[PDB]
RNA sequence: CACAUUCCAUUAAACCACACCUGGCGUGUGGC
DNA sequence: TCCGCTCACAATGCCACACGCTCGGCCGTTATTCGCA
């Protein structure tokens, strides 16, 4: 079972599993630990948000790849900002300096 | 926001729902009825 | 299934352009090609479905001839005296029944044949309805102006065509405007659009006068000739058989009022009413007027006319392409 | 692009400024038609148009607006992700 | 530059002008884009543009000013007017506008309005505070429209018989009930000619719906007033478009205290087009007719009235009957007790080469006491009582022989005594 | 309307209201169909395959 | 006067899916 | 008064079930209006 790029769930903008009949594979905790045991900060950031979280980030990365631009965009995860705004929905300002 | 609680049209009587969307719609209607209690013809049991 | 065949034959879109017997023959041909596609061989079969109510009862054609090629449709003359055939051609017998006229491929080929038949029917209807207006002028918007020809809307599913050779570098077209002409040829046996309307024909202007000039049409005048170099010069020659009218003075109107009208209708072409005579000499003298001609000769064995002109009116004698002469030679 | 997130209590005016409307009806969506409520749970003038670059009633579908509020109900024509 | 000079001019002068301006090959396209490019060039080398037309407001918010000769159709010749004018001058659909316009830049292609000058032939200040159409109080017709010219031609006798059978006034509803083959086209033509020759102050409008184009071109340059017509060549959408256009123009003109006169032919074809253009409401009678499908035609026929405040509106719509189908039949039944002046033209007299074929026995007009004097009405009633025992063809030929000798209906009446 | 049905089956524009809710075989999986079963609610007439 | 929100020659814009339950998946409750 | 020590959890944790993707009527009152300027 393999998936290049397909549909995403409605409740979350992440790839699905076997029931989607085209989904990818699950990235749990143990291999997160195995990867952070090595280096690969760029690789982990790619595996985390550029391929799963940033709905616009994955599209921009695909656009860059299809024209030969093998470079990544930082693309802070949007779901991160959503959980920040939820914490504010209970409450705290989420300030960003630099 | 509604996207964290999507209500997708579904085939048949089944309709994908959620939970918080009823909790604070309940608080909305409760605030509406306490507004009914807020302004007109209202004895101290109101303020309670 | 017969109920569905009914629903179809009675629920057609164009009940007028597609008569009932036409639906019958179209369904027959569709079921015939369906049955042809059924068998792996090639055997022609008509269905002869009950035209009014009932279902189908196919047949089998056999084409009486001494040949043997494709024996499915072969019956020799000698070995045909049985069944009381006794004929040379037309052995369309009922050897084949049990046609299936509702399955997938049959339905698809029937829909295709019905489309083809309704297209043929609408073509025939439009052509034999708007062919009656072959001599008179036809008015209508242009569907679309292509390179080889232009196609024109004339009404309800009404199409006409004007060829490119009859067009002009200055006569110009684009979908939306109404250009008129005379229906000069009708080919109802063609494959597509078959309402050929032209504009460069001379008699066109004649009929123009017929719809404008009151003197023509009542036989009191006689529009004889018309020399039309399209866009160059459009002269007309008339003759009056009565003894109380003039050929040119009445037809010009009032100092170029109706002649200029028909000119700007034709496209502003220079129209000069010439007066032909009973002899070709005066005819060609007037055709190259106003100008002097020092010599007029006719030659029968050469089928030509020698017109030698003098110096003093060359600006009117030749013009462009010798148009003042080009009309006469035409 | 940032650093050192901060967690503390809340403030009402910040909630008001971050909110783009006030919900007032408990109904989420109509049951007969799938149109969202005017000021209910599933709202449009508070979150955004349910479709990308399409007005709620449809008269402001044109991309030239790109923020023009509708006169009947009122929507800021933009992408759905804004919601 | 003004617009009408280039609109109502022949296309040949436009071709000459476009060739003299040193432009692209102009004669290869429509008249619409031809005049559009001509105006664009004259604006690039020249002053502001001066346009005019009738305004239509869409459901979008803006407005389109369209010309009369194109039957108010879309194209490059239309004038875009922003909703800002509709908010400032409080414009409405059918407003006759004329004023200054500018050329378009990128993003636009229509000539945008710069400043209005004449709104419905009136000043914007006077038109600001006005009275609505439906807010007026209808009434009966009081001023009778004289249709007799007085010359007594070979065909004006038709109009004379009309004055004998249906006294028309400002605010009356006329229904011409006639089968095909009956000769109503030249009848309406003569009516328009007489009503423009006798009453040139009131605006005259004709409407040919689902009509042959040759008749359209021969009527658009034979009678006065703008001849707007939607021939059968186009779908019913254009028919309802031009219906709304003409009805709103008439409403605005009568709101500006102008006697408006509409000639509509035929009303059955217009109602059929309405029936096929407006969505169905489920309920269907015989002949493929919907219930609400007649609501808009009914309204169109009911717009005509005699306004008590100022001006009036007189519609004359002819109903085509005896065609075989049920659409025309049910339309004529629904419109039978609708118009207050019917005029029946039986084909039995028309096929006998006896024109005008007018069923005087079945024709009539209500409240004619408010249009004619006392002794005139008495003579009309005497003539009606005399002709009623007769048939149709015999009465028609008797009336023809009694009217050919005389030249005026007054001498006719006194000689009939 | 049934006349509209038979017209669209032969002439006219595309099918207005379909959404193409037809089920297709999933991607990647292949095979040969060997049997079809149909179950119909009472009142609904069975199709020719039923 | 004035803002101005236009009926949209090749063609980039009109693309896409919703099922069987002790291991196709999750919410609610209960359990230590 | 001070110090030490079990019960409902909390919960790695799954599981099961209901189904899907305390009960009843009524009382009351209301706010109920979808106007485009
Ligand atoms: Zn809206």
């Amino acid at each position: 079972h393999a998936r290049s790029t397909g549909s995403y769930s409605l409740v979350t903008q992440q790839p699905l599993g076997g029931k989607a009949q085209f989904g990818g594979q699950r990235f749990g905790e143990m291999e997160v630990w195995a990867l952070e045991a090595y280096g690969a900060a760029y690789t982990l950031q790619e595996m985390l948000t550029v391929k799963s979280d940033d709905v616009n980030g994955r599209t921009k990365m695909y656009k860059n790849i299809v024209d030969g631009n093998h470079q990544m965009e930082p693309g802070m995860p949007e779901s991160f900002n959503v959980l920040l705004k939820e914490i504010r929905s209970l409450g705290i300002n989420i300030e960003l300096e630099d | 926001p509604p996207d964290l609680r999507p209500l997708v049209p579904l085939d048949g009587g089944r309709f994908a729902t959620s939970d918080l969307n009823d909790l604070y719609r309940r608080v909305i209607n409760r605030n509406n009825r306490l507004k009914r209690l807020l302004d007109l013809a209202a004895p101290d049991i109101i303020v309670r | 299934m017969n109920k569905e065949i009914l629903a179809v034959v009675e629920a057609v879109s164009n009940e007028k352009a597609l008569p009932r017997e036409k639906i019958f023959e179209a369904l027959e041909s569709a079921l015939a090609t369906a049955t042809k596609k059924k068998y792996e061989q090639e055997i022609d079969v008509r269905v002869q479905i009950d035209r009014k109510s009932g279902d189908f009862d196919t047949f089998r054609r056999w084409l009486v001839v001494d040949e043997v090629t494709q024996p499915t449709k072969e019956i020799t003359l000698e070995a045909a005296r049985y069944e009381d055939e006794s004929l040379n051609l037309g052995d369309y017998v009922e050897d084949q029944i049990e046609s299936v006229t509702f399955d997938r491929i049959t339905t698809q080929t029937a829909k295709q044949v019905i489309v083809q038949k309704v297209r043929e029917a609408e073509r025939a209807m439009v052509v034999d309805q708007f062919r009656e207006h072959e001599g008179e002028i036809i008015t209508g918007v242009v569907k679309k102006v292509n390179r080889d020809n232009i196609s024109l809307d004339l009404g309800n599913n009404a199409e006409a065509v004007i060829l490119r050779e009859d067009m002009l570098p200055r006569e110009n077209f684009r979908p939306g405007d109404r250009v008129r002409g005379v229906l000069y040829s009708v080919r109802p046996e063609a494959r597509g659009a078959q309402l050929f309307v032209t504009r460069s024909k001379p008699e066109m202007l004649i009929e123009l006068f017929r719809i404008e000039v009151p003197e023509i049409g009542e036989e009191v005048i006689e529009i004889k000739a018309a020399a039309r170099d399209p866009g160059s010069r459009a002269k007309i020659a008339v003759k009056t058989n009565d003894k109380r009218i003039d050929p040119v003075g009445a037809c010009v109107g009032m100092r170029g009022a109706r002649v200029q009208a028909v000119s700007t209708e034709l496209g502003g072409e220079r129209i000069d009413i010439v007066l032909w005579d009973d002899n070709p000499a005066q005819f060609v003298i007037n055709a190259m007027a106003p100008a002097d001609v020092a010599s007029i000769v006719v030659d029968e064995d050469k089928h030509t006319m020698d017109i030698a002109v003098e110096a003093g009116n060359l600006a009117q004698a030749i013009g462009r392409n010798g148009q003042n002469v080009r009309l006469a030679s035409q | 692009e940032f650093d050192a997130i901060k967690i503390a209590l809340a403030s009402p005016d910040m909630i008001r400024s971050w909110s783009f409307g006030e919900v007032k009806k408990p109904e989420t969506i109509n049951y007969r038609t799938f149109k969202p409520e005017r000021d209910g749970l599933f709202c449009a003038r508070i979150f955004g148009p349910v479709k990308d670059y399409e007005c709620l009633c449809g008269k402001y579908k044109r991309l030239k607006h790109r923020g023009v509020i509708c006169e009947k109900c009122g929507v800021e024509v933009t992408q759905t992700k804004v919601r | 530059m003004n617009l009408t000079e280039l609109k109502n001019t022949p296309v040949s002068e436009l071709i000459t002008l476009g060739e003299n301006m040193g432009l692209e090959n102009l004669a290869r396209m429509r008249k619409q884009d031809i005049i559009f490019a001509i105006l664009k060039q004259h604006a690039k080398s020249g002053e502001d543009i001066f346009g005019d037309g009738v305004l239509e407001i869409l459901q979008d918010g803006f407005g389109f000013l369209r010309s009369a000769d194109s039957s108010y159709l879309a194209g490059p010749d239309d004038i875009y007017v922003s909703p800002s004018q509709i908010r400032r001058f409080n414009l409405r659909t059918g407003d006759t506008i004329s004023g200054k316009i500018r050329p378009p830049k990128e993003g636009e292609r229509y000539f945008a309005l710069l400043k209005v000058n004449e709104v419905n032939f009136d000043k914007p200040e006077n038109a600001r505070n006005k009275i609505l159409f439906e807010n007026l109080t209808p009434l009966h017709a009081n001023s009778r429209l004289r249709m007799e010219r007085g010359n007594g031609s070979t065909e004006d006798l038709t109009a004379r018989v009309l004055d004998l059978a249906s006294p028309i006034g400002r605010g009356q509803r006329g229904l011409i009930v006639a089968p095909p083959k009956a000769g109503k086209t030249m009848l309406l033509q003569n009516i328009a000619q007489s009503i423009a020759y006798n009453h040139p102050d009131c605006v005259l409008m004709v409407l040919l719906i689902d009509e042959r184009p040759e008749e359209v071109t021969e009527m658009q340059r034979l009678v006065k007033g703008e001849v707007v017509a939607s021939t059968f060549d186009e779908p019913a959408s254009r028919h309802v478009q031009v219906a709304e256009m003409v009805i709103e123009k008439a409403k605005r003109l009568v709101e500006h205290k102008k006697d408006v006169i509409i000639l509509l032919d035929s009303i059955t074809r217009l109602a059929r087009a309405y029936n096929t253009v407006v969505p169905a409401s489920g309920k269907v009678l015989t002949g493929g007719v919907d219930a609400n499908a007649l609501h808009r035609p009914k309204r169109f026929f009911g717009a005509a009235r005699n306004v008590e405040e100022g001006g009036s509106l007189t519609i004359i719509a002819t109903a085509l009957i005896d065609t075989g189908s049920k659409m025309d039949e049910v339309i004529y039944e629904e419109f039978k007790g609708t118009g207050n002046m019917e005029l029946h033209l039986s084909r039995k007299i028309a096929e006998k080469r006896v024109f005008p074929a007018i069923d005087y026995n079945r024709s009539g007009t209500r409240k004619e006491e408010l249009l004619t004097t006392q002794e005139e009405l008495q003579k009309m009633w005497i003539l009606r009582k005399i002709i009623h025992p007769m048939g149709e063809i015999d009465a028609m030929e008797f009336l023809i022989n009694k009217l050919a000798m005389t030249k005026t209906n007054d001498d006719f009446f006194e000689m009939m005594k | 309307t049934p006349e509209e049905k038979l017209l669209r089956a032969i002439f006219g524009e595309k099918a207005s209201d379909v959404k193409d809710s037809s089920l297709r075989v999933p991607n990647g999986v292949s095979g040969t169909v060997i049997d079809v079963q149909v179950f119909t609610r009472d009142g609904v007439e069975k199709d020719k395959r039923a």
